[PDB]
C-alpha cells in the first residue's frame, strides 16, 4: 500500500508520466497508512495505545504561513521538541504584572548552539496536551492558549483539534489563522470566534487571559485552579460588565479580606 | 464558437466524498468537470433515470456509449464545461450519521464540506447558443449553487497558436491531439485527477490578457 | 381547489426526470427551543445580510437538509404503519426498515425520499430541498441553558461525593423564523399530498425531540414550475431586505410579507410558472388537505392508491 | 369510562412507532412561590401575546424543557417502589439507579420515560414534553424575596463579624398559569394510567422543593389522534387572545375557557381524532382513575400488570 502511496501523492521534479497512466487511473475507479501513522505516534510521541481518549489528547498543528526559509524551520525544530508544558498561574503573574500588555507575553521563558539537530525538520509541526484531572474545560484551557499564543509569537498558523487528521492547509485555506475544532462550551459562552483571522489574536489573548485572571482570582485555590467552574465565571462576565467585580468580591471573601488593595482597584 | 464564463457561487454547503481518511471525508477545492457537466445538462440533454439496479447501480458510465447517463451525448450537443477554479473558499467541518428510528438504539462521520462563503470560476465552450441554468446542485447532498453567467462576446476573445501556459483547471482525459502538455501541476481525485495548472503547445483562446483556454477539449477525447 | 390541480400532476411515476417541479414555499418557526447541533455547538455560517449588495455579513443559524429533511420522511413511515399500508413486524409481508439491506424497494418513502442498498437496488429523492437560514443574526437568536441531573435523593452528592452533571446546551430562541423552498419533483397527485402530509403534519426537529425542538411550519405559497426556483439563503436574503432588518414583527405580518417577497422573487428567474397558489387559494388548498388528514375513509384511500402507484412503479421500472 | 377507552391502546409496547398519540391537555396553575431557573434568573422569553387580535410582542416566564417531566417520572419511580415493583436497596434484583448504569431497563420509567447511562444502548422516552409559558406577562408574573441566613444565636453576626448571607430570590406568584400539552406516543392502558397517574399525583415543581412550588394540575381535556397537535406556545397564545388578556379571572373560568380555545385549535390540525375527552367525560374519567389511586388491590395488579409489559418488551426489543 506504501509504495502505491509515494506513486500516488510524492513528485521529485522531472520524473517522466504519460497521460495513458490518468487512463489506468479512472479504469481503477471504475487506510492501513493512517494506522501506521498512528503506529508511528504510539512509537515516536509516546502516547498511549487503546485508551488515549481517556488522556484528553489535544493536538495542535502548526503550518507555515506560505514559505519557511532554510532557518525557520530549523527554529520550529527547536520550538516542538523544546517547548514547556505551560502553567497558567505564571502566565497571568506576568501579565496583571506589566499592566495588561500582552506584548509582555513574548518575554516569558517557553522553551525547556542547536540541540535537537538528530531530530526531524518539522513541515507539520504538531504540539500536544496533556492534562490529569478528567473533565474537558480542564483539558481545553492549556490548547485553547496555546493555539492563540503560538501565532502571536511566531505567524505560524495553528488548529486545536481532538482529531489525528488535520486540516491540511494551502495558499488560500490559510485565510484564517487558528481554528479550534470543538472547544469546550466556555469559548462559545465568551462568544469568541471559532476560526481567528491574523488582526484577531491579540483581542482573543486579551479575553482568554481576562477570564483566566479573574477565574483564578475569585473559584480557585492556590495549588488546584478548579477549571471546572469556568463556564459560570464567563456566563456572568458576560450577562452583565459589572459583574467583574463582583467575583472581585468574591475573591475578597475567600482571601478572608474586607477591602481590596489600592492596585487591584 | 461561443463561450460562457459562469461564476459558481454555494447557497448551502458542498460536500463530495473526495479522499477519506478515518472518521473525516473531504471535499477538494475544484469542482471536477464531469460532475459539473451532469449537473448543468443531466434532464435537459443527459437523462436522468431515477432508479438504477445490478452492476449499473456501482459502475460509472461516463463514457459508455450503450448507458445512458454519458457525457458523450454532450459531445454530440457540441458543448464542454471545464473543471471549476476556486476563487473564494472556505470549510466547514460538521459530523454526519444514521438515525435511530426504534424506540431503542445500540454509523457515523464528518464531513470536510465547501462552505456557503465561497465562490468559483468555471467556463463553458459551445458550437450553438445555450439556455443554461441560474441553479444547479452538486455532491453529496444536492446542494445549491447560484450560476452567475456571461457569454464572452467576439470583441474580447481572440485565437492563437503556441506555447502557452493555462492558469485554469483542465482534465487530461479530455485532451485531444493537437494540443500537447509540456508541463503540468496536478490535484489528485476521483474520477481522474485534473491539472491545476499546465503549460501546452498547440491552439488557445485569449479570452482576457491573463486567462488562456485550450481549444478544441471535448469529453473523453483521449480515450 | 385541488380538484383543478390533479389536471398538474404526472398519472404515474416515470422512469426519468421530467422538469415538472412543486414547489412548497414555507416559514418554519420555533415554538420551543430546538437544537440544531453537530459536534456539541449550534450550527451556523457568515452570509451577507440582505440581497442589495451589502457591505454588512452576518452569521445566521443553519438548519442543514437532514435535519428538516429526516423528521418530515419518520414521520410519513409512521402514518403508513398507522394505516397499514407497511408493518414494523419481521414476519409480514409489508416490512420496512429505514436504510438497510432490509430497506423496502417498493413503498411510498423508499420511492419518493428514495434508497440506496447496492447491487440489490438504488433510487434517487423526488423531494429536492435545502439548507436553511435563520432570518435574523445567530447573537439574536439564542440563548445557553444549564442543565444538571441529581440523584433522585434530591442532591447532587451520593455516599458524600458529587456526581459529575452539569454542563451548559445551546438552544434557538422560540420565535425565530426558517424561510423554506421543499420541492418535489415528477410527482403523483398523491404523491404531492403525502409529501404536503408531512410538510404539515410533522411538528418536531434537532435534537431532543422527546422534550423540546417544536416547530410551526406556516406554508405560504405552493408553486408550479418548468424547473427549480430561487434557493432558501436568496429567500431569507430578499425576506431581511424587504423588512430592512426591522424582525420584531408578529408571525402573520411576517407570514404576509413572505407572500410578497416570494412573488417579487419569482417573476426574476428565468423558468416557466404553471400556477402560483398564494393568500386565499393557498387558505383554501390548506383547509381541503386539512379535511383529508382528518378523514379516515379518503385518506386511507387516497395513500392507498399511493402505494398502488408506487408498487407498479417498483415492479416496471424500479428495483423489482 | 376507561371500559370504553380500553379499546384504544395497543396490547403491547411496539419497537417502532405506530401513530397512537394520546395527547394531556392542561393547565398548571401556581400555588406557593415556584422557583424555574437556569443561570440564576427566572426563566423569560419575549413571545408575540396571542395569535390574531392581540399582536405586540410580550415577556412571558418559561416552565423550562424538564421542569414539567422530571417531577412526575420520579414521583412515579416513588409509587413504584411503595408498590414493591422496584427497591432502591443495592443487592436487590429489582434494583433502578436514577441517571446511571444499574437503571434497571425494564421497568415503567425506563420504558416510558427512557435512558442513555453506559453499556446495553438507550431508550427513547415514550413520553413527549416541551417548555411551558406564563399566560400572563413576566411583570404581572413575579416577585423577589429577600433570604437572611443568621447565626442560631438570633442574629447576623457572631464574633462581631457579620455573616454575608443575605441574597434576594425571584419566585413567580400564585395563581399564575402555564398552559401545556404532554403526549405520550404507543403506551398500553396501563401505561395511560401510570402517565396520567403521575400529572395528578404530582404536586411540586421548582426549585426548593423541599419548601416551595406546589402547583394544581387541571387536566383540561385528553385526545387520541395519530400525531402531535399544536404546540405549548401556540395554546398560549390562543388562549391570551381568546380573553384579550383580561386575565384576572376565577380558575374555573379560566379552565372552562381552555377547555373551549383547545376545541377550536384541534379543528385546524392534520390528525385523526379518535376520541376526545372533554368536560363530563372527562370529571367522570378522572374520578374512575382517583377510584384506581385510591385502592391498594386495583393499583397493585394495574401497575403490576405494567411491569410485566414493560418488561416483555425490554426480552423482546430493549436492553435484554
Amino acid at each position: 500500500i506504501f509504495e502505491d502511496y509515494l506513486d500516488r501523492y510524492l513528485e521529485i521534479q522531472g520524473w517522466e508520466s504519460d497521460h495513458q497512466a490518468f487512463i489506468q487511473e479512472l479504469e481503477n475507479y471504475v487506510s492501513k497508512i493512517w494506522s501506521l501513522e498512528m503506529l508511528l505516534r504510539q512509537a515516536f510521541w509516546s502516547v498511549p495505545s487503546g485508551k488515549f481518549e481517556d488522556q484528553q489528547p489535544i493536538f495542535i498543528y502548526l503550518y507555515p504561513a506560505y514559505v519557511y526559509a532554510p532557518q525557520v524551520v530549523e527554529a520550529i525544530r527547536e520550538l516542538v521538541y523544546g517547548i514547556a508544558s505551560v502553567n497558567l498561574w505564571d502566565v497571568r503573574k506576568h501579565w496583571v504584572n506589566n499592566k495588561m500588555d500582552l506584548t509582555s507575553l513574548k518575554s516569558l521563558p517557553w522553551l525547556n548552539q542547536l540541540k535537537y539537530t538528530k531530530e526531524d525538520l518539522p513541515f507539520l509541526a504538531t504540539v500536544y496536551t496533556t492534562t490529569r484531572e478528567k473533565t474537558d474545560t480542564d483539558a481545553w484551557v492549556k490548547p485553547a492558549f496555546l493555539a492563540l499564543l503560538l501565532p502571536y509569537l511566531l505567524g505560524v498558523k495553528a488548529i486545536a483539534t481532538r482529531s489525528m487528521v488535520p486540516l491540511y492547509r494551502s495558499d488560500q485555506d490559510f485565510r484564517e489563522s487558528i481554528h479550534l475544532d470543538g472547544v469546550a462550551g466556555f469559548w462559545s459562552l465568551l462568544g469568541i470566534p471559532t476560526d481567528l483571522r491574523v488582526e484577531d489574536i491579540t483581542p482573543a489573548l486579551n479575553k482568554l487571559l481576562a477570564i483566566y485572571t479573574l477565574h483564578l482570582a475569585a473559584r480557585s485555590s492556590p495549588p488546584k485552579a478548579r477549571w471546572q467552574d469556568l463556564p459560570k465565571t464567563v456566563q456572568e462576565v458576560m450577562t452583565d460588565v459589572l459583574n467583574v467585580f463582583a467575583l472581585a468580591e468574591q475573591g475578597l471573601r475567600r482571601e478572608k479580606r474586607d477591602r481590596p488593595y489600592e492596585s487591584e482597584v | 464558437t461561443k463561450i460562457y464564463r459562469c461564476k459558481l457561487t454555494l447557497h448551502d454547503n458542498v460536500f463530495f466524498a473526495s479522499r477519506e481518511m478515518g472518521i473525516l471525508y473531504e471535499t477538494e477545492k475544484y469542482f471536477h468537470n464531469w460532475a459539473l457537466s451532469y449537473a448543468f445538462f443531466k434532464g435537459t440533454i443527459i437523462p436522468h433515470p431515477y432508479g438504477l439496479v445490478g452492476q449499473n447501480a456501482q459502475t460509472p458510465a461516463y463514457l459508455d456509449r450503450d448507458r445512458e447517463q454519458n457525457l458523450l451525448h454532450l459531445n454530440d450537443s457540441g458543448i464542454y464545461v471545464f473543471p471549476a477554479q476556486p476563487i473564494h473558499w472556505s470549510y466547514q467541518i460538521n459530523t454526519f450519521k444514521a438515525a435511530q428510528s426504534a424506540y431503542y438504539g445500540r454509523n457515523y462521520g464528518r464531513a470536510k464540506e465547501l462552505a456557503v462563503g465561497s465562490e468559483f470560476l468555471t467556463y463553458i465552450v459551445s458550437q450553438k447558443e445555450l439556455d443554461l441554468p441560474v441553479w444547479i446542485r452538486l455532491g453529496k447532498w444536492s446542494s445549491k449553487i447560484r450560476v452567475e453567467v456571461e457569454a464572452i462576446a467576439p470583441d474580447q476573445i481572440k485565437t492563437a497558436s503556441g506555447v502557452y501556459v493555462c492558469n485554469h483547471p483542465l482534465n487530461p482525459l479530455d485532451c485531444p491531439a493537437n494540443q500537447q502538455i509540456l508541463l503540468y501541476n496536478r490535484v489528485v481525485m476521483p474520477p481522474s485527477s485534473l491539472f491545476s495548472q499546465s503549460q501546452l503547445q498547440g491552439d488557445y483562446w485569449q479570452i482576457d490578457r491573463n486567462t488562456f483556454l485550450p481549444q478544441g477539449f471535448h469529453y473523453g477525447a483521449t480515450t | 381547489m385541488l380538484d383543478s390541480l390533479k389536471s398538474q400532476f404526472q398519472p404515474s411515476f416515470p422512469r426519468l426526470a421530467s422538469g415538472h417541479y412543486v414547489h412548497f414555499l414555507m416559514l418554519r418557526h420555533s415554538q420551543s427551543f430546538p437544537v440544531f447541533q453537530t459536534d456539541g455547538v449550534l450550527n451556523t455560517t457568515r452570509t451577507q445580510a440582505g440581497l442589495l449588495e451589502k457591505t454588512d455579513q452576518l452569521s445566521r443559524l443553519v438548519m442543514f437538509k437532514r435535519k428538516q429533511t429526516t423528521p418530515e420522511r419518520l414521520a410519513g413511515r409512521e402514518l403508513l404503519r398507522n394505516l397499514g399500508l407497511t408493518s414494523a413486524d419481521k414476519s409480514a409481508k409489508n416490512l420496512c426498515e429505514y436504510n438497510g439491506e432490509g430497506s423496502c424497494k417498493q413503498c411510498p418513502d423508499c420511492i419518493l425520499y428514495g434508497f440506496a442498498i447496492g447491487d440489490s437496488g438504488s433510487e434517487r429523492s423526488k423531494v429536492y430541498s435545502d439548507s436553511a437560514f435563520s432570518l435574523g443574526a445567530y447573537e439574536q437568536s439564542h440563548r445557553s441553558f444549564t442543565f444538571n441531573a441529581p440523584f433522585e435523593g434530591g442532591t447532587m452528592s451520593e455516599a458524600g461525593v458529587m456526581r459529575s452533571a452539569i454542563n451548559e446546551l445551546d438552544h434557538i430562541l422560540p420565535e425565530v423564523t426558517f424561510p423554506t423552498v421543499e420541492s418535489l419533483r415528477d410527482a403523483t397527485y398523491e404523491g404531492f399530498i403525502y409529501v404536503l402530509g408531512n410538510l404539515l403534519r410533522t411538528k418536531r426537529y434537532g435534537a431532543q425531540e422527546s422534550r423540546t425542538g417544536t416547530m410551526k411550519n406556516h406554508l405560504v405559497g405552493i408553486v408550479f414550475a418548468d424547473g427549480e426556483i430561487f434557493s432558501n439563503l436568496h429567500l431569507t436574503q430578499a425576506l431581511y431586505d424587504q423588512m430592512g432588518g426591522e424582525l420584531n414583527k408578529p408571525i402573520s405580518e411576517l407570514c404576509e410579507t413572505a407572500a410578497t417577497v416570494a412573488q417579487d422573487l419569482l417573476n426574476k428567474e428565468p423558468v416557466r410558472k404553471s400556477e402560483l397558489i398564494f393568500g386565499a387559494h393557498l387558505d383554501t388548498l390548506l383547509q381541503e388537505v386539512n379535511d383529508i388528514y382528518q378523514n379516515d375513509a379518503e385518506l386511507t384511500k387516497l395513500l392507498g392508491s399511493l402505494y398502488q402507484q408506487t408498487q407498479d412503479y417498483a415492479t416496471e421500472f424500479g428495483a423489482l
